[PDB]
């Protein structure tokens, strides 16, 4: 059944078994397997850096903007941890840039915050909402501020001035 | 050990219960090998808080519980690298709380970076209502499915009325590295709110838990 080998995909990815992983999926396994808090295999391999077992799960299917019970998406969990290449590859298979979890934040926010400046300037490159706010009105300027990230915190206002000038 | 007799604790919660979003930041300290500590909290954003704390404070770390020598301790021997949980409350009257914590250690500090979304709460059910005076007593049972760790408590939610309200939490522990894996055992707990102010933006919160043998 492609559910339970759906589940075995899960602790795979979980347990950062590459090989695993794919001898599962060359099996049938359900790339979109969830568990009860929502996370998917490409959620669990984007959180913990398996860049490979990311892109085996895009090739083969994966729900790229698949949201977890936070509403949080792949593309959030390697912004929130400085996984450049993973960000790069989840944009290039359609992520959303701008996508919103439960508190308002988007990847931008997360990146800002956890001071992962390649990121920010990757995801304001593909489109990130620079003047995005969470659901207290925080910007992604304001979160870097709030944490010391000031070299992010600069590249965000400039960012921002230089929106201001579109049609 | 990596594990010192004194730890600290610092928090951050994300939450969003019935669609109020909030950040909840703590710092605390507590005796792992006692099984007691104490976290201070402050509603960071989205105060005041229009639903009971109750709901929050068994998310704000298994670290802190005193075992005995003969049951194997699957959270301290997870450490330095640590741990993650996740967590389901079924409340009587539907409402559900789904939890997510992620535990790791810097120096002498424990570090807990947790989701928490609330949602079907009755709107004048005693949660959102704010009538609930704190959890009864527990005893969760902890044992071993899939390679990992569960714990099932039957709980109850003390009501302003001197009633309750069942709630049934199940949890998953999952340590980062391979441990040794107990044998199914007892955890006894007591959480209490020891200081609030009105609103409840500013909270402390201590929690007592040991382990024992099914037996006994």
């Amino acid at each position: 059944h492609g559910s339970d080998l759906g589940k075995k995909l899960l602790e795979a990815a979980r347990a950062g078994q590459d090989d695993e992983v794919r001898i599962l999926m060359a099996n049938g396994a359900d790339v979109n397997a969830t568990d009860w808090v929502g996370m998917t295999p490409l959620h669990l391999a984007a959180w913990k850096g398996h860049l490979e077992i990311v892109e085996v799960l895009l090739k083969t299917g994966a729900d790229v903007n698949a949201h977890d019970v936070f509403g949080t998406t792949p593309l959030h969990l390697a912004a929130h941890r400085g996984h450049l290449e993973i960000v790069e590859v989840l944009l290039k298979a359609g992520a959303d840039v701008n996508a919103q979890d439960m508190v308002g934040k988007t990847p931008l926010h997360l990146a800002a915050y956890y001071g992962h400046l390649e990121i920010v300037e990757v995801l304001l490159k593909h489109g990130a909402d620079v003047n995005a706010q969470d659901k207290f009105g925080k910007t992604p300027f304001d979160l870097a501020i709030d944490n010391g990230n000031e070299d992010i915190a600069e590249v965000l206002q400039k960012a921002a001035k230089l929106n201001d000038y579109k049609d | 050990g990596v594990i010192k007799p004194d730890m600290k604790i610092k928090l951050k919660m994300e939450g969003n219960v019935n669609g109020h979003a909030f950040v909840i930041e703590g710092e605390g300290e507590g005796k792992p090998y006692d099984g007691t500590n104490t976290i201070n909290l402050e509603v960071k954003e989205g105060a005041p808080l229009p639903f009971s704390y109750d709901i929050l404070t068994t998310a704000f770390n298994r670290a802190f519980t005193k075992y005995p020598d003969d049951i194997p301790n699957y959270f301290k021997q997870s450490f330095p690298e640590g741990y993650s949980w996740e967590r389901t409350m079924t409340f009587e009257d539907k409402g559900i709380v789904k939890v997510k914590s992620d535990i790791s250690m810097e120096e002498d500090s424990f570090i807990y970076e947790i989701h928490l979304k609330g949602e079907n709460f009755p709107p004048n059910g005693p949660v959102m209502q704010k009538k609930t005076t704190g959890w009864d007593a527990s005893t969760e049972r902890m044992y071993v499915r899939d390679g990992v760790l569960k714990g099932d408590v039957k709980h109850k939610l003390l009501l302003e009325g001197g009633g309750h309200h069942r709630v049934d939490f199940k949890t998953i522990y999952r340590a980062k590295k391979a441990v040794k894996l107990p044998d199914y055992h007892f955890v006894d707990h007591r959480i209490e709110i020891l200081n609030h102010d009105k609103d409840y933006n500013k909270v402390t919160v201590y929690e007592s838990a040991v382990a024992r043998n099914s037996t006994d």
